């Protein structure tokens, strides 16, 4: 099974470095980790407003790190501005969920958001995410066995960022060329890594789909939050990305 | 309409 070409190694260096430079708290994320108090985020009597405001206040730096990732990718930078905006709005929730899911800790059963905040399945659920909370936590639980490293995470983010099917894109064929390069590097790296899971590549492709479902859901649960909270209550960068 | 996200993309 074929391993990376020199061009693909160079590409893998680029994405991996982009990812490491923009991953909150880096190696230290378990040390800088504050567990959100347990009284914050219990089930109402719909949306717990206290946990909602904590989540509201960290979504903005998390969206910004995704933007920083895309900007460190040379292929991304050659896209016109509106394509970049479309591509970022499309993959922001996907990449943030991946980044939270690979920080699932089975001993405490928490995800770490923003390199700093450990939340439980119940807190993220009752703070507004609803069933999408279960989706991200289930993903984290199942990714533990895939033992993804920084490079595999980086490549997954690049594959999601370079999605030519988002509505409105001008350079659809250009974007699919970029995605095809990442997918090839990603597979050849997987071949080289020799994970001890059968059909790793087909299973990873299903994870990509799991993430694209989390990303497509955030519309059904953008409205689930605007049932209670006026639009003023969300930070502006969140409103832009999610509508 | 994406004033802030446009700015962040410089
Ligand atoms: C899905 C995800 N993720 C992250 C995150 O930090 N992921 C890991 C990382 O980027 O390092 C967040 O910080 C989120 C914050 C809020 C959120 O929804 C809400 C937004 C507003 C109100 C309620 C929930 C989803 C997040």
């Amino acid at each position: 099974k074929p391993e990376p070409t020199d061009e693909e190694w160079e590409l893998i260096k680029t994405v991996t470095e982009a990812h490491v430079a923009t991953n909150a708290q880096g190696s230290h994320w378990k040390q800088k980790r504050k567990f959100l108090p347990e009284d914050i985020g219990q089930a109402p009597i719909k949306v717990d407003l206290e946990a909602f405001s904590h989540f509201t206040k960290i979504i903005t730096p998390a969206i910004t790190r995704v933007v920083d990732f895309a900007k460190k990718l040379p292929m991304f930078c050659e896209l016109p501005c509106e394509d970049q905006i479309i591509l970022l709005k499309g993959c922001c929730m996907e990449i943030m969920s991946l980044r939270a899911a690979v920080r699932y800790d089975p001993e405490s059963e928490t995800l770490t958001l923003n390199g700093e905040m450990a939340v439980t399945r119940g807190q993220l659920k009752n703070g507004g995410l609803g069933v999408v909370s279960d989706a991200i936590f289930d993903l984290g639980m199942s990714l533990s066995s895939f033992n993804l490293d920084d490079t595999e995470v980086a490549l997954l983010q690049a594959v999601l960022l370079m999605s030519s099917d988002r509505p409105g894109l001008a350079c659809v064929e250009r974007i699919e060329k970029y995605q095809d390069s990442f997918l090839l590097a990603f597979e050849h790296y997987i071949n080289y890594r020799k994970h001890h899971v059968t059909h790793f590549w087909p299973k990873l492709l299903m994870k990509v789909t799991d993430l694209r479902m989390i990303g497509a859901c955030h519309a059904s649960h953008f409205l689930h939050m605007k049932v209670e909270c006026p639009t003023e209550l969300f930070p502006p960068l969140f409103l832009e990305v999610f509508e | 309409e994406n004033a802030l996200l446009r700015y962040l993309l410089d």
